[PDB]
């Protein structure tokens, strides 16, 4: 999280912190349901142990609401491949309860023609999670949200050196000095709609941390929505 | 008041101060203020002795007048006795100065203009810009008349075609003969270019030797100085491709390399450990592609958000970490090349006029550890110290360029599986990451930190900041820092947001940045940690040393062993 300001206590609860065997976030967690984990299928290649710590609000100390919970499994997309920059997302499945309280509520799928034609046709959308405080800066000890704006197909296939396929989409600023960073690894990074806020993708890759002329490398939610139900009825 | 008028008009200070006398309650009136009143009549009070004429009085409002000791001058004044220009007062460049910003605000120093800090009786002064001179008392006029208060070439290519006489080092050391016995031996051990010269005590470079132009020096047979002189500045940046040719299109993540290395020393001369840099035992000689923190590159799904969180224990195989007989801590930070020698820095060892407390018995090194407690027997090794030798371009009063300088320990040569070297090949797969885009990493502990600045409120951290800097073009190190880069001096940096700690600066000196390259499968270093501006202070881009300039002396440093 690039510049930001820290999510309030239950302003981001689906957010998670993915805690490994040091127990420390290598990755940014998604709460989905009782029972189930978000994030970027690239946080397999990351891993020697790992839990999800949910609720909780800084990397310093524990100030209420973490309940460490254990990955049961993972939902690997069998097409996702690295260099296709696509299907990067793992649908955790967890053995320890998701028990929903304060900071503690998921993100659940809208109609896919409705979130087609309103997600992806908002204005801006807010990413959050123990993020990189600037492109380079330290990761965010306590837990940091930002809001980034939607980029033009186009912008953003010249903004990168890469495909932009027909999922991936850019946001960002073009010179600004804010986006998701390293922290926001499988970030959450949601849209606001009438207080609902609506996970329209997570950033995968990108040149630095909202560079000039360059942006996050979203994954198009809508995209696989009905692959995102489908991984939560898998495993 | 005196007059009626006055008060008919409302109070408007040119009327009370000008047109008569005005005191201190009708001032305060006026001017609807204390503090401004107060600060107008210490101005008032600099034209005590100068109050007449009237264009005096406003040179003192002005200021840029200080006679006596001048701590109290605030005024606009940059030319010294001597007409150097100053040193930026908010900056510390090019040395370390005692009266840090911590410690004696009262000069109220400012970058554009003199104070005195220490009321000195000649006057305000400054810290030249040039090396020649300590520091110049800063020539102020007196208000009112123009009168004082106090009275008033490069190298090509490093060496290898120059043609220079000059004998003197920067510190002062002589030079020893060219021709001398041990020399001629060395020019057979040391593959000289056909096309140089080496005569008498001139610094020369007949080998490609890139480090300057470096003289034989008295002490060690071979012991090397560098007569003082100035050097140009390059930007490598604006060249595309050239003779390169690699691809057509773009990419910058996502490649993997494997290839062999070539030498530029005599493997005689040389020994075991040659042709095996810039790999990693484990890891590389695998060749295979490991965990998180190097997935950044090669992960084509992952450019921004990696993040491993952790650096875990042997990430940095070839680092040094150095420990004194004074209490454990690290002086000049360091890399490892092998367990026989470590890459220190110069400038803690030779600082003080005296030259004293940095001696060989004092000096422990342990070398690729996660944390400065944990040792074990395959990890690294240690061993006593016999001769430290510095680097004749430093004292107390030179520019402190070209810190960097050795140790020669006592067990013989050997590696193990955290202790491995760096390789060093020439520009061309260096021009195809610049063209190609490539990312890498930087290593460390964070200990130098310590050493230059002090933290209150927040504990030393014992392990290594695992943050990157990445590759910036070299004026945005030249305006982000303003400490002057010579040719033997790298930047690197990224576009920053100002306020926080640094973020790859928390480390240590010799910090490689090492980058991975499509041709070699030996990821590249380019810049090695030195007496950083931005490194130094708070959160901006930390110096190194230019490595393609530190890669040719390192051959007949083994053979004194043997000699
Ligand atoms: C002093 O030098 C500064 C550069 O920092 C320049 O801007 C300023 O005009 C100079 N002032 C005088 C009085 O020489
Ligand atoms: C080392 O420096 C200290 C200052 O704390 C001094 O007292 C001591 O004598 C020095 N050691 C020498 C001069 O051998």
């Amino acid at each position: 999280i690039v510049g930001g300001q820290e999510c309030k206590d239950g302003e981001c609860p689906w957010q998670a912190l993915l805690i490994n065997e040091e127990n420390e976030g290598f990755c940014g967690g998604t709460i989905l349901s009782e029972f189930y984990i978000l994030t970027a299928a690239h946080c397999l290649y990351q891993a020697k142990r790992f839990k999800v710590r949910v609720g909780d609000r800084n990397t310093e100390q524990e100030e209420g609401g973490e309940a460490v919970h254990e990955v049961e499994v993972v939902i690997k997309h069998n097409r996702f491949t690295k260099e296709t920059y696509d299907f990067d997302i793992a649908v955790l499945r967890l053995k320890t309860p998701i028990t929903f309280r304060m900071n503690v509520a998921p993100a659940c799928l809208p109609e896919r023609d409705w979130a087609e034609s309103t997600l992806m046709t908002q204005k801006t959308g807010i990413v959050s999670g123990f993020g990189r405080t600037h492109e380079k800066g330290r990761q965010s000890t306590r837990l940091k949200m930002l809001e980034v704006p939607y980029v033009d197909r186009n912008s953003c296939k010249l903004s990168s050196s890469f495909i932009i396929t027909q999922n991936m989409f850019c946001a960002g600023y073009d010179t600004k000095q804010e986006d998701a960073c390293q922290g926001d690894a499988g970030g959450p990074h949601v849209t606001r709609f009438k207080d609902t806020y609506f996970v329209t993708g997570i950033v995968s890759w990108g040149e630095g941390c909202a560079r000039k002329g360059k942006y996050g490398i979203y994954t198009k939610v809508t995209a696989f929505l009905k692959w995102i139900d489908r991984s939560m009825k898998t495993r | 008041a005196n007059t009626f008028l006055e008060e008919v008009r409302k109070g408007n200070l040119e009327r009370e101060c000008v047109e008569e006398t005005c005191s201190y309650e009708e001032a305060f009136e006026a001017l609807e203020s204390s503090t401004a009143t107060d600060v107008f009549w210490a101005k008032y009070t600099a034209c005590e002795t100068a109050r007449t004429p009237r264009d005096k009085l406003a040179a003192c409002l002005e200021g840029n007048c200080a006679e006596g000791l001048g701590t109290n001058y605030r005024g606009h004044v940059n030319i010294t006795r001597s007409g150097i220009e100053c040193q930026l007062w908010r900056s510390r460049y090019p040395h370390k100065p005692e009266i840090n910003s911590t410690t004696h605000p009262g000069a109220d120093l400012q970058e554009n203009f003199c104070r005195n800090p220490d009321s000195s009786t000649t006057g305000p002064w400054c810290y030249t810009t040039d090396p020649t001179v300590r520091r110049q008392e800063c020539s102020i006029p007196v208000c009112g008349q123009d009168q004082v208060t106090v009275a008033m070439q490069c190298v090509p290519d490093r060496g290898q075609q120059y043609q220079g006489r000059l004998a003197v080092t920067t510190h002062g050391l002589p030079c020893l003969a060219w021709a001398s016995a041990q020399a001629k031996a060395l020019s057979k051990h040391q593959d000289f270019n056909s096309a140089v010269q080496l005569v008498e005590n001139f610094c020369r470079n007949p080998d490609g030797d890139e480090e300057g132009v470096w003289c034989y020096v008295a002490g060690k047979p071979g012991d090397f100085g560098y007569c003082d002189l100035n050097y140009c500045e390059e930007a490598v940046e604006e060249e595309t491709g050239d003779g390169l040719d690699e691809d057509s299109d773009r990419a910058i993540e996502g490649r993997t390399a494997t290839s062999e290395y070539q030498t530029f020393f005599n493997p005689r001369t040389f020994g075991s450990g040659e042709a095996d840099c810039g790999l990693r035992p484990l890891f590389e000689k695998k060749s295979l592609e490991d965990k998180t923190e190097r997935e950044l590159l090669e992960s084509y799904i992952d450019g921004r958000i990696v993040e491993g969180s952790d650096a875990e224990i042997g990430m940095s195989p070839w680092q040094v970490m150095l420990f004194r007989k004074s209490p454990q801590e690290l002086l000049c930070g360091a890399s490892l090349i092998s367990d026989r020698w470590v890459l220190t820095a110069a400038h803690c060892l030779l600082y003080p006029p005296w030259d004293k407390n940095f001696t060989e018995n004092d000096l422990l090194v342990r070398i690729g550890k996660h944390s400065r407690t944990r040792y074990e027997r395959n990890i690294e090794k240690i061993s006593m110290l016999e001769k430290i030798y510095i680097h004749p371009r430093y004292n107390w009063r030179e520019n402190l360029d070209r810190d960097i300088a050795l140790m020669k320990l006592k067990k013989p040569v050997a590696f193990s599986d955290y202790i491995h070297p760096v390789c060093l090949p020439d520009r061309e797969t260096a021009a195809s990451l610049l063209q190609a885009g490539y990312k890498g990493r930087v290593t460390g502990w964070g200990n130098l930190k310590e050493t230059w600045t002090a933290n209150v409120g927040k504990g030393q951290p014992s392990v290594l900041q695992v943050v990157n800097l990445p590759i910036v073009e070299r004026p945005v190190c030249k305006d982000s820092t303003r400490i002057r880069i010579t040719d033997n001096m790298f930047c690197a940096g990224y576009k920053p947001d100002e306020g926080k700690r640094g973020d790859a600066c928390e480390g240590d000196a010799g910090g490689p940045f090492v980058m991975k390259s499509p041709f070699n499968n030996r990821w590249y270093q380019m810049g090695i940690v030195s007496w950083g501006e931005g490194c130094d202070r708070d959160g901006k881009y930390g110096f190194y040393t230019h490595v393609f300039r530190l890669k040719k002396w390192i051959q007949k440093v083994i053979d004194q062993f043997g000699e």
